[PDB]
């Protein structure tokens, strides 16, 4: 009954990712005064299936100069780690209930970076290498700010357990006492997922396709699936972190409905932002985080350390 | 006269300064940009439903070539070769001789549609309205050789499209 | 066990997809197809040549800042101590020294990329 | 044009304009696709008299260049200095 | 029109609803109709192990009440 | 036997023609009408046609403009770097047969001296709608492929 | 990612246009000018027509001159939409391209309605224009122009005040006023640096002396100022178009001289002189008196000129084409000093380059 | 037609399911529109051929054919001129 539970998690994720690509193409279409897919299936509903089948019957390529083992390893890590990020999510019950779910996701997200570094490096081509080193730059920009932003929020929750964030937000969303952190967190998730305006490791208009320019067919699809699975997961995490849904233990489906709507809307906002802004220069991303978010995050970290003590609002360990 | 596109010194009163600090910290001008694309999301898209809906054209449209006839069915082309002389692309090739009844008619009339620039000079030069560019633009082919038209192809195009060609010429010949 | 089962399934599914991707499609491999990509013209030199890092000084500072989080991450637990007078002083002390280190590198142009 | 009043309100508020007055989709305000025939005017040279071509032949009034110097007093410039542009009174600063 | 984007959102929404619903239902089915016991700390695990011994069927989610007190 | 492979062709053909990704590759004038096919009025994306810059992630090459001798080795290169199956659409007179520079010392007289071409779209330039007609004609060509039926009868 | 040297290798779209023109009559060579800066077709036609008209010593009629200025400014709008929106698209802001290419699509309909072609109209010719405006076209052009400024406003609501846009363009590719002149720059590549110069004001052609408009001028010579100059130029184009619509005079559309401009078809089929001249103009073409002219216009991308040599026959002897993008691109390495890879992507856009004119 | 729709969407054709022997239930293309309706569909005119029919000529095709490329009916080019040089044909009897 646990293996069935695992399949009830990852198969829907791959279906949600498939239809997220359709929803992105439609939403950007209408914001761009056009329609987007509406021929392949009614309202384009069969488009993701056609794209999936086409890629997996397309010829994969191993570049002559590439490092074979790392070339193939890199897409497997990308999808493997993207799905691993979902096992601790309380929806409202996690598949795996971790004491330190917040830190587990931080560690896995750091490991998922290497699927970019090694794919770009193993490709042994210049555009792939340039994209890979942008990933190094991008991680340096957001990782320090991201962890300290989380720490400030967890000082009101009192735990690293993701399920405790549900209990913390039983009377009120944490976005009220921490909207300055929610703002910087929301930006950090765009940088963390290589999403526009921080889509730099791929950066179509500068690097052709960046770190995965040499990938084709199925191996390319794994990277694309991993990206969109990370988009949804990070918006679920944002919803749990700042827009806590009340949980009724006798009607857990009602949590899952309200919780899903919030995550969809947050994911829709990622598409909305992509349609609205130009791309950052990747040294301007580093300065944004280090010169703006970091000084403010450090100050808010001290503030949220002190605030529970001075207001006598320290949460419990459980 | 001239104007300055970017030469304005911003005011330094605490209200204006505080307004800009709010803009920097609350992202108000980036939020405002989100409003615009949101407004477009709720506008009717401009997409037409091709091939069930077509884009609008005019009677002057320069499309596929065709050789025309008189109402009797006689060919208008008299092998004057004015179209062949004016063709900027040298896309027209003509040979002529007296017909079996003595008429001055072509025995070759080729248009290399992969040389042609669809410029319409040939139909301007023609003194008898023999060669025209019809309204058809949907004749892409699967081979290069299919785009090398000879006289039989062009005469068939004339018979195929004459109903529309005549009506377009009727609507625009008074501008010529 | 459950966690190990979950990780194995995730990376087992990913590997199966790669296997299918490599053995299902019809392949036609030749030298020009697999040559390195660079916008239609042959690459000029090796992609293994050194690639200068302009943010090298920020990258080292990240290593030192990236260890501040390990020292600060225990703070939610430390807030449960009886000795809150000592806590808050030491927590604020660490963050301030981290802020001071950032200010020093900032004012000394350590965050500017080299040209 | 078929959008409901609520949606008209919503996209007006979001854009900050009155989008309905200046729609980017064309309806029936455009010209009809069938027009009456024209009757175009003729040019100045459409006269039956006093119209000899040799009095209106531009190509034949073209002459070879004037040789100023051939190797076979105040200083001058090529033309008077250009006047300094004046600022617009319509909108001098964008 | 813009509401032609809704069908793809609903299908995306339904897919994201399944993992949360399935986990909640599978937990109840495999835990005697109750929430899965949460053991974050050694104490909670100790009690859970004790329930497995008390159950008499080697199942920590099989509960014994006053009818087991003679 | 025949029935299963017959349906399997229909499936792989349907997927390939419903998900056609042209290379982001334009040469001259005709690339402007290629842009207008991506623009709202025609919205190629609604047919499942999506530009992707990398040759590795592209199915179709639309040769949109004049091919010079200097450019010819580069065009062949990125074509060779597409994975298969791959298709070439020749757009406009220049690509089709040299066009108005046919007699130039620096122009390739038709891109089909360099690559195989599936579809020839006439015009100088073809209208955006004419190119869309060519793309849909390429789709119907792919709908008729018999890869598995022929394999089964080998 | 710091750029140490830019070496633009061109000629990938060199098509011996200038050598081909020597084998054509003056009329036969006119369509070659559509395919140079193939975003600004009718302006290129105008530059070539003025050079031939100057060599011929003839004058196009007043109505043709007004149609030329009208469609020249419609053509300027097409160019600046392509320039700004593709410039934004490269920098990452893809949405404006879609909103504004629906406007470009409607302006292609004006091209197609007067000439039968959306792009390579071949409409402006030495001696005037090919055909008169079809009835009801000026109403539709007015309908389009009534709403266009709002479209520019939506474009500015996305870019002008956007901090991400300004970060990608402000102080990028600065060029001093003296360097721009000595490097051969023209158009917005001069006005961005403050040089007050516009050939429509200083060396007017056709009826440009009879319209009011302002010349946008920059103060920092960077990408952002050139972006603002181009956007403000679109507004001034609408301002000119409003005047052309209101002041369009009646009359013929090509010079009433049948040794240069062909006769009407009805006349050619009735009058012996008209048939002879029609026959000769479409076979030999008109002879042009021997001479050489350098003639230039304020094309949307800059100063576009032709050095046209006539040997007295009906075919040009030499036709050197001056493309503004040729000198702008030659300064790309100079403008990119001390910038990164992504900045050079912006500097290529801010120069507004079409390789049909650069390579010819 | 629906003149409430914006210009470009106010006219449309629902293609037949069979034309000249071809099953066009799924396979449609713009070349199936006959010339008389082609003018009205593309907005080159305001009057449909029902109201304003085209002029009849005995040589105009009574049956419109769609694009025949890629089929046994495709056009194949060839030279339409006769042989230019006539060769000498030697005698049929031996004398030598
Ligand atoms: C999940 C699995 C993901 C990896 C999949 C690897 C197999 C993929 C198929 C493949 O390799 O391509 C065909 C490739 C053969 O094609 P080839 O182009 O002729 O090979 C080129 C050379 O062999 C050179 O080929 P190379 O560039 O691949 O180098 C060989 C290998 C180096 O191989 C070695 O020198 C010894 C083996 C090293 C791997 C052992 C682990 C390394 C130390 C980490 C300790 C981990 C312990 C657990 O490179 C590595 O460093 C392997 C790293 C993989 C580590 C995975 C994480 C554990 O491999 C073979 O099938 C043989
Ligand atoms: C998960 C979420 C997805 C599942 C939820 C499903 C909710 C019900 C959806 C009903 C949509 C039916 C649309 C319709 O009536 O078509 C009539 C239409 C005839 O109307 P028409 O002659 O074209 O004129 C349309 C209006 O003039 C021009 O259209 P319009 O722009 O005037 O819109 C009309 C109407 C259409 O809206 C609806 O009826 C659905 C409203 C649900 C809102 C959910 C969000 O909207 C309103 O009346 C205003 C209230 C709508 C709420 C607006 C809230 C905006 C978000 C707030 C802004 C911030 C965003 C960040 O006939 C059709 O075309 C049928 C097409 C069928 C499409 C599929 C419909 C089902 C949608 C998916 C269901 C799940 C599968
Ligand atoms: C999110 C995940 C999505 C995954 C989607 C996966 C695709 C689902 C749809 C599958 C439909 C069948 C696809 C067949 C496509 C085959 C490629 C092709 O067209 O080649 C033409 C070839 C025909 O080649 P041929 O013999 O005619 O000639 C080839 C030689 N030249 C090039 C000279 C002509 O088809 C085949 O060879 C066999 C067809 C097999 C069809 C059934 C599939 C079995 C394949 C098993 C392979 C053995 C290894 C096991 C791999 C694991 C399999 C799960
Ligand atoms: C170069 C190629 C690299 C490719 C990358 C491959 C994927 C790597 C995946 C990451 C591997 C590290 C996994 C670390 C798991 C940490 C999760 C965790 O801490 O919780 C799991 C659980 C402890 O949970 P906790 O709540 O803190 O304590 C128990 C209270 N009831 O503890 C357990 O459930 C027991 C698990 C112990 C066995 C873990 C084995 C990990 C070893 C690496 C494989
Ligand atoms: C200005 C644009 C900026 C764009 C940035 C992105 C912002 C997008 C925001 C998306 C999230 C919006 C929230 C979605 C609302 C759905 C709420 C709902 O359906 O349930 C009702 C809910 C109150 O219920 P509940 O949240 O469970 O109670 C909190 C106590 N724990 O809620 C009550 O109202
Ligand atoms: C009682 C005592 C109380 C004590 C605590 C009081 C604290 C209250 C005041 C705190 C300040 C509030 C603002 C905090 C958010 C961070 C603000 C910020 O960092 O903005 C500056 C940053 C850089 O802007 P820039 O002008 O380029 O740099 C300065 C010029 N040298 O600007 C940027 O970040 C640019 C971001 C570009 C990318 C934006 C793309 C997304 C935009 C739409 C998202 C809208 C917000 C969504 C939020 C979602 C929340 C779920
Ligand atoms: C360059 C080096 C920079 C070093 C900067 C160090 C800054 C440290 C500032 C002082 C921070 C703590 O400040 C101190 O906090 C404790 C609370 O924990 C307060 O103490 C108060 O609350 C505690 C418990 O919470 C009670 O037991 C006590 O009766 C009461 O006085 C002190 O009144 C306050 O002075
Ligand atoms: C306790 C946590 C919160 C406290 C804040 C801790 C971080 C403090 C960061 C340093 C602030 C002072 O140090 C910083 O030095 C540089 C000198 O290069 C100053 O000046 C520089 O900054 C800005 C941005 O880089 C440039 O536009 C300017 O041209 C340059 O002069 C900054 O204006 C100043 O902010
Ligand atoms: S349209 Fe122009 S290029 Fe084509 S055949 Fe006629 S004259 Fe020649
Ligand atoms: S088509 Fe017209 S111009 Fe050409 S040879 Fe025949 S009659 Fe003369
Ligand atoms: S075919 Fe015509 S439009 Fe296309 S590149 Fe050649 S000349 Fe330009």
């Amino acid at each position: 009954m646990f293996m069935i539970n695992i399949l009830m998690l990852i198969i829907p994720i791959l279906l949600a990712v498939a239809f997220l690509t359709l929803v992105e193409r439609k939403v950007l279409g209408y914001m761009q005064l056009r329609k987007g897919p509406n021929v392949v299936g009614p309202y384009g509903l069969l488009q993701p299936i056609a794209d999936a089948i086409k890629l997996f019957i397309k010829e994969p390529l191993r570049p002559a100069t590439s490092s074979a083992s790392m070339f193939i390893l890199a897409p497997i890590m990308a999808l493997g780690l993207a799905l691993t990020m979902w096992i601790p999510l309380p929806m409202p019950y996690p598949l795996i209930n971790m004491n330190l779910g917040v830190l587990f996701m931080l560690a896995m997200s750091s490991l998922a970076v290497y699927s970019i570094l090694w794919s770009g490096w193993a490709s042994n081509s210049k555009y792939a290498l340039i994209g890979a080193l942008r990933a190094v730059a991008q991680t340096i920009s957001y990782e320090v700010t991201l962890a300290i932003i989380l720490l400030s929020v967890l000082l009101m929750s009192g735990s690293f357990t993701l399920s405790t964030l549900i209990t913390t937000q039983e009377q009120m969303w944490l976005i009220l006492p921490a909207w300055p952190l929610a703002m910087m967190w929301f930006i950090s998730t765009l940088a963390e997922t290589n999403r526009a305006p921080f889509d730099l490791t791929e950066g179509e208009s500068e690097l052709v396709s960046g770190f995965n320019v040499e990938y084709a067919a199925g191996p390319f699809a794994l990277f694309f699936m991993a990206e969109y699975a990370n988009i949804i997961m990070m918006n679920i995490f944002t919803a749990i972190l700042f827009l806590g849904t009340s949980h009724n233990p006798h009607m857990p489906e009602l949590y899952t409905i309200n919780f899903t709507i919030k995550s969809l809307l947050l994911t829709m906002s990622f598409l909305w932002i992509r349609a609205s802004y130009p791309r950052f220069r990747y040294d301007q991303l580093m300065h944004l985080l280090w010169k703006n978010f970091l000084p403010l995050t450090l100050a808010l970290c001290m503030w949220h350390v002190s605030l529970p003590i001075l207001t006598s609002g320290i949460p419990p360990q459980t | 006269t001239y104007k300055y596109v970017n030469l304005r010194e911003p005011s330094m009163d605490m209200k204006s300064v505080t307004d800009r600090a709010a803009q920097t910290l609350l992202w108000t001008e980036l939020i405002r940009g989100l409003g615009m694309t949101l407004s477009y999301l709720f506008r009717e898209p401009a997409t037409i439903n091709y091939p069930f809906e077509k884009g609008p054209l005019s009677p002057r449209f320069r499309g596929e070539h065709a050789l025309r006839r008189y109402p009797s069915g006689e060919e208008r082309c008299i092998a004057c070769k004015l179209c062949e002389a004016v063709c900027p692309a040298q896309a027209i090739t003509i040979e002529a001789e007296p017909r079996a009844d003595g008429s001055r008619r072509t025995t070759r009339y080729d248009i290399d549609m992969t040389k042609c620039i669809y410029c319409g000079f040939c139909q301007e030069a023609c003194p008898v309205d023999a060669i025209v560019e019809g309204p058809n633009f949907e004749f892409s082919t699967e081979t290069h050789e299919e785009l090398l038209y000879n006289k039989e192809k062009l005469l068939n195009n004339g018979d195929k499209w004459e109903a529309e060609i005549a009506a377009n010429i009727q609507a625009d010949y008074l501008y010529r | 066990m459950n966690l190990m089962l979950a990780l194995l399934t995730n990376f087992t599914l990913a590997t199966l997809l790669v296997i299918i991707a490599f053995w299902l499609p019809q392949l036609n491999v030749y030298s020009e197809k697999t040559s390195p990509y660079e916008c239609g013209f042959d690459p000029m030199g090796s992609a293994r040549l050194p690639f200068s890092m302009k943010f090298f000084l920020v990258a080292i500072t990240f290593l030192l800042f990236d260890l501040e989080i390990a020292l600060l991450l225990p703070l939610p637990w430390a807030s449960q101590t009886a000795n809150l007078n000592t806590m808050l002083t030491m927590a604020l002390f660490l963050i301030i020294l981290l802020a001071v280190s950032l200010a020093y590198e900032w004012t000394q142009k350590g965050l500017e990329w080299t040209e | 044009a078929s959008a409901t009043r609520f949606i008209q309100w919503l996209r007006n508020w979001a854009s900050g304009r009155d989008l309905q007055a200046k729609l980017q989709l064309r309806y029936q305000e455009i010209s009809k696709r069938t027009q009456p025939p024209p009757k175009l005017p003729v040019g100045p040279s459409h006269k039956l008299s006093n119209n000899y071509y040799c009095t209106r032949d531009g190509r034949r009034e073209a002459m070879p260049p004037s040789i100023v110097m051939s190797s076979q007093k105040k200083a001058v410039s090529p033309a008077p200095p250009i006047k300094r542009w004046e600022l617009s009174q319509d909108e001098p600063y964008l | 029109m813009w509401f032609e984007v809704l069908p793809g959102i609903a299908v995306m929404g339904v897919c994201l609803f399944i993992p949360g619903m399935a986990t909640a239902r599978i937990h109840r089915f495999s835990n005697g109709g109750k929430e899965k016991r949460v053991a974050h700390y050694p104490y909670q695990w100790y009690l859970m192990e004790r329930d497995r011994r008390v159950s008499g069927v080697n199942r920590s989610y099989v509960s014994k009440g006053l009818e087991n007190i003679d | 036997g025949e029935y299963v492979v017959a349906k399997l062709d229909d499936l792989i053909n349907w997927a390939r023609r419903s998900s056609l990704w042209p290379m982001t590759f334009g040469l001259a004038c005709c690339a402007v009408e290629m842009m207008h096919m991506a623009a709202p009025r025609y919205d190629m994306d609604r047919f499942g046609v999506v530009f992707r810059a990398s040759p590795r992630q592209s199915d179709v090459m639309i040769v949109a403009g004049t091919l010079t001798n200097k450019m010819a080795p580069a065009l062949r290169k990125v074509y060779d770097q597409m994975p298969e199956p791959r298709y070439v659409v020749s757009m406009g007179s220049c690509a089709n047969g040299g066009g108005y520079y046919h007699y130039s010392y620096s122009v390739v007289r038709g891109c089909d001296r360099i690559v195989p071409v599936d579809i020839y779209v006439p015009g100088c330039p073809p209208t955006a709608e004419a190119l869309l007609y060519g793309i849909l004609q390429l789709q119907k060509k792919i709908k008729r492929e018999k890869r598995l039926r022929i394999w089964y009868r080998r | 990612e710091m750029v140490r040297k830019c070496d633009p290798h061109i000629g990938l779209l060199h098509r011996g246009t200038e050598k081909l023109i020597e084998y054509k009559t003056y009329l036969q060579a006119l369509p070659y000018f559509d395919r140079l800066d193939y975003v600004s077709m009718m302006c290129n036609e105008q530059a070539y027509s003025l050079a031939v008209e100057k060599l011929l010593n003839i004058r196009p009629p007043p109505r043709a001159q007004w149609i030329r200025v009208l469609f020249g400014e419609i053509t300027r709008l097409l160019n600046h939409i392509m320039a700004v929106t593709t410039h934004a698209l490269d920098i990452g802001a893809m949405t404006p391209f879609f909103w504004m290419f629906e406007e470009r699509e409607k302006m292609f309909e004006f091209y197609e309605r007067v000439s039968g072609a959306r792009m390579h109209a071949a409409y402006v010719r030495p001696g005037g224009v090919h055909q008169d405006l079809p009835l009801g076209l000026m109403d539709d052009i007015y309908e389009f122009s009534k709403n266009f400024s709002l479209r520019i406003d939506e474009l500015e609501e996305m870019l002008t005040n956007n901090r991400i846009w300004r970060n990608r363009t402000v102080d990028i590719g600065i060029v001093t006023a003296e360097d721009a002149l000595n490097y051969g720059f023209s158009g917005v590549m001069l006005r961005g640096s403050g040089i007050q110069w516009d050939l429509r004001k200083t060396q007017p052609y056709d009826v440009y002396d009879q319209v009011e408009f302002d010349v946008p001028i920059g103060s920092r010579g960077d990408c952002y100022d050139r972006y603002l100059c181009r956007v403000e130029e679109m507004r001034q184009s609408i301002r000119i178009i409003s005047q052309c619509l209101n002041k369009m005079p009646p009359g013929e559309i090509k010079v009433d001289d049948a040794k240069v401009s062909p006769p009407k078809r009805a006349e050619m089929k009735t009058s012996m002189e008209s048939l002879i001249h029609h026959f000769k103009l479409y076979t030999e073409g008109y002879q042009v008196p021997p001479g050489a002219t350098y003639t230039a216009i304020e094309a949307p991308k800059g100063e576009f000129g032709v050095y046209l040599v006539s040997d007295g026959s009906s075919r040009p002897y030499r036709c050197k084409i001056k493309a503004p993008g040729f000198a702008h691109l030659a300064g790309l390495d100079k403008m990119s000093k001390g910038h990164m890879l992504a900045d050079v992507v912006a500097i290529i856009g801010t120069q507004d380059i079409v390789f049909g004119e650069v390579d010819r | 037609e629906d003149n409430k729709q914006f210009f470009g969407r106010h006219r449309w054709v629902i293609y037949t399911t069979e034309m000249n022997g071809k099953n066009t239930f799924w396979d449609v293309d713009g070349s199936m529109v006959p010339p008389e309706w082609h003018r009205w569909l593309h907005c080159m005119t305001d009057d449909p051929p029902t109201v304003k029919p085209p002029t009849a000529r005995k040589f105009i095709w009574t049956n419109h054919k769609f694009n025949l490329s890629g089929t046994p009916q495709q056009y194949v080019p060839y030279s339409t001129t006769r042989k230019k040089i006539q060769e000498w044909v030697p005698p049929s009897t031996p004398y030598k």
